[PDB]
C-alpha cells in the first residue's frame, strides 16, 4: 500500500541529508554552527509535524508499529545526534571527522536496521 | 492508556536539553545567544502545540484537572526560567553555573515535585 | 468559567515577557540584539496569529459574545503595533530604547491595567 | 479543475525563484549564506506543508498517480537542488554562471520535459 | 459576516508594515537585510497559511470569483514587491526613497485602486 511508506522514506533520506549535510556541513564549514541549529529547528518541526500527521492516521486505522516503532526511534536518534551534534556543536575537526563517520556509521546502520526492519516486516507480515 | 504519556514526557525530557544545552549551551558557547534566540521560538511553538493537541485529548477525553495543573506549571517554569535564562541569556564561567545551578536545582526538584505528585499519585494508584 | 482563560491570560503574560524581554533586552540587548528581537517580532507574531485562528474557531463552535473579543483584538493589536514599533524604534535606532522599555511597560501596565479592569468590570455587573 | 494548478502553479513558480534566486541568490549575496539557511527551512516548511494537502485531497478525491509523481519529483528536485546549493553554497566562482548556465538549462530542460510529459500527454488524447 | 473581513485586513495592515518596515527597515537599517530575509519567510507563511485558511472558507461558503482576484493580484504584488524589494534590498539613501517611493506610490494606488474595487463594489453594495 506504498503510497506513503514511500514519502516517509524520502522525508527521512532528505532529512539524513540535513544531518549528514549538518554534520557533513561542519567539516565543508564550520562558522555554519549556529547556522546548524537553525537546521536543528527546522529538522524538529518538521519531524514534530510529521508524528501528528501519523497521529491522526493512526487513528483511522490501528496495526503495527513496526515501522513507526521503528521510524519513532529513527526519529529520535537523528533527533537525539541533533542534539549531540548540538551538543558536539554546543560542547563546542578530528571529532567531526569522528562525529562524521560515527553519524554515518550509525545512521547507515540504524537506517541499514531500518531498512531491514522495513524489509523484514515486508516479509513476515506477508506471510 | 500510557501512548500520550511516553511522548510527553519525551517532549520534556529533550526539552529539559534545550534549556540544560540553552543553560548548557552558554556556559559552554555563550556566542550562540541569539542562535540560542532561535531556540526560545522554536522551543516555544513546539510547546505552545504541545498545549493544543493536549487540549483536544483532554477535552475529548475528560480527566481530572488536578494532573493537568502540574503540566501547566512544569511549563510554565520552563517558561518562566527561559524568560529569565534569557534576561540572564540577555544579561549573561560563575553566572551560568549560577544559573545552572539554580535552574538544574530546581528543576529537579520542581521535577522531582512533579514526579512525586505522580509517584504519589501513583501510590495511591498502585493501591 | 474559562480554563482557557488562564492558558489565554498565560500566553499573553509570557508573550509581554518577550515584548518586555524584547524591550527589556533592547536595552539588556547586545548589538545583534536588534535583529535578535527581530526574529522575537516574528515569533511573537505567528504565535499570535495562530491563537487568531483557534479563537476563532472556538468562538464559531461555541456561542459569540465580543466585548472580551475586542479586549484580545485590542490589546494584541497594540503589543503588534508596539513590537512593530519596537522594530520600528529599534530601526529608527540611548534615549528611547530606555524610555521605550519606560513606554512599553507603561502602556502595557495601563492597557493591561485597563484590559484587567475591564474584566473586573465585566465580572462585577455580571455578578451583579 | 485549472483552480488548483493556479495556486500550486504559483507556489513552484515563485519557488523556482527562491531556488534561482537561492541560486543566483549565491552568485549576488554570497555572504549572507545564513539568510540562504533560513530560506531553506522556509521554502523547505512550505514544501511539506503543501504535501500534506496534495495528499489530504488525493485522498478525498479521485486518486491516479501519474501526475503525482511529476509534482513529487520537481519539488524532490528543488528540493536536492536545495541541498546541493547548501553544498555548493558551503562550498562558494568561475563555475557559478555555469551553476547558473547548467542550473537554468537543467530546470529549463526537465520543466520542458515535463511540460511535454502532460504535453505529450495532451495530443494523444486530442488525436 | 463582517468577521473574516476585519482580520484579513488586519493582516494585510501589518504585513504592510512588514514590507514598509522592510522597505523603511532597509533604509533605516540595512545590516539587518538577512534579518530581513528572515522576514520574508515569516512574512510568507504567515499570507500562505492565510490563502489557505480563506480557501476552505470561500469553497465552503461560496461567494463571486471576482472578489478574490483582487486579494490573489495585491497579495501576488506585495510577492512580487518582496522579490524585487529582496533582490532590492538584496541589489540595495536615494535608492531606498527610491524604491520606498515607488513601493508606497504603488501600494497606495493598488490599494487605492483595490479599495475603490472595494468602495465602487461598495456603492454598488450600498444601493
Amino acid at each position: 500500500p506504498l503510497f506513503y511508506i514511500v514519502y516517509t522514506i524520502i522525508p527521512c533520506i532528505l532529512i539524513s541529508i540535513l544531518a549528514i549535510l549538518v554534520f557533513y556541513l561542519p567539516p565543508d564549514a564550520g562558522e555554519k554552527m549556529s547556522l546548524s541549529i537553525s537546521a536543528l529547528l527546522a529538522v524538529t518541526v518538521f519531524l514534530l509535524l510529521l508524528a501528528d500527521k501519523v497521529p491522526e492516521t493512526s487513528l483511522s486505522v490501528p496495526i503495527i508499529i513496526r515501522y513507526l516503532m521503528f521510524i519513532m526511534i529513527l526519529v529520535a536518534f537523528s533527533v537525539i545526534l541533533s542534539v549531540v551534534v548540538l551538543n558536539l556543536h554546543h560542547r563546542s575537526a578530528m571529532v567531526a571527522d569522528r562525529l562524521f563517520l560515527y553519524v554515518f556509521f550509525v545512521i547507515c546502520s540504524i537506517g541499514t536496521f531500518s531498512i531491514f526492519l522495513d524489509a523484514s516486516h515486508n516479509v513476515p507480515p506477508d506471510n | 492508556p500510557l501512548y500520550f504519556v511516553v511522548n510527553v514526557i519525551i517532549p520534556c525530557l529533550l526539552f529539559s536539553f534545550l534549556t540544560g544545552l540553552v543553560f548548557y549551551l552558554p556556559t559552554d558557547s555563550g556566542e550562540k545567544m541569539t542562535l540560542s534566540i532561535s531556540v526560545l521560538l522554536s522551543l516555544t511553538v513546539f510547546l505552545l502545540v504541545i498545549v493544543e493537541l493536549i487540549p483536544s485529548t483532554s477535552s475529548a477525553v475528560p480527566l481530572i484537572g488536578k494532573y493537568m495543573l502540574f503540566t501547566m506549571i512544569f511549563v510554565i517554569s520552563s517558561i518562566i526560567i527561559t524568560v529569565v535564562v534569557i534576561n540572564t541569556h540577555h544579561r549573561s564561567a560563575m553566572v551560568i553555573d549560577h544559573i545552572l545551578l539554580c535552574v538544574f536545582m530546581l528543576i529537579c526538584i520542581i521535577g522531582t515535585v512533579s514526579v512525586f505528585a505522580g509517584r504519589l499519585i501513583e501510590l495511591s494508584q498502585e493501591g | 468559567p474559562l480554563f482557557y482563560i488562564i492558558n489565554i491570560i498565560a500566553p499573553c503574560v509570557l508573550i509581554s515577557s518577550l515584548v518586555v524581554l524584547v524591550y527589556f533586552l533592547p536595552a539588556q540587548a547586545g548589538g545583534q540584539k536588534c535583529t535578535l528581537s527581530i526574529s522575537v517580532l516574528l515569533a511573537q507574531t505567528i504565535f499570535l496569529f495562530l491563537i487568531a485562528q483557534k479563537v476563532p474557531e472556538t468562538s464559531l463552535n461555541v456561542p459569540l459574545i465580543g466585548k472580551y473579543l475586542i479586549f484580545v483584538m485590542f490589546v494584541s493589536m497594540l503589543i503588534v503595533m508596539n513590537c512593530v514599533i519596537v522594530l520600528n524604534v529599534s530601526l529608527r535606532t540611548g534615549k528611547v530604547i530606555d524610555k521605550a522599555c519606560f513606554w512599553i511597560a507603561l502602556l502595557l501596565f495601563s492597557i493591561g491595567t485597563l484590559a484587567i479592569f475591564l474584566t473586573g468590570h465585566f465580572n462585577q455587573v455580571p455578578e451583579f | 479543475p485549472l483552480f488548483y494548478v493556479i495556486n500550486f502553479i504559483t507556489p513552484c513558480v515563485l519557488i523556482s525563484f527562491l531556488a534561482s534566486l537561492a541560486f543566483y541568490l549565491p552568485a549576488e549575496s554570497g555572504e549572507k549564506m545564513s539568510t540562504a539557511i533560513s530560506v531553506l527551512l522556509a521554502q523547505a516548511v512550505f514544501l511539506l506543508l503543501t504535501s500534506q494537502r496534495l495528499p489530504e485531497t488525493a485522498l478525498a478525491v479521485p486518486l491516479i498517480g501519474k501526475y503525482l509523481m511529476f509534482i513529487m519529483s520537481l519539488v524532490t528536485g528543488v528540493i536536492v537542488n536545495c541541498g546541493i546549493v547548501l553544498n555548493f553554497h558551503f562550498r562558494t566562482g568561475q563555475t557559478i554562471d555555469r551553476l547558473s548556465m547548467f542550473i537554468i538549462t537543467p530546470v529549463m530542460v526537465l520543466g520542458t520535459i515535463f511540460i511535454f510529459v502532460m504535453g505529450n500527454f495532451n495530443h494523444p488524447p486530442a488525436k
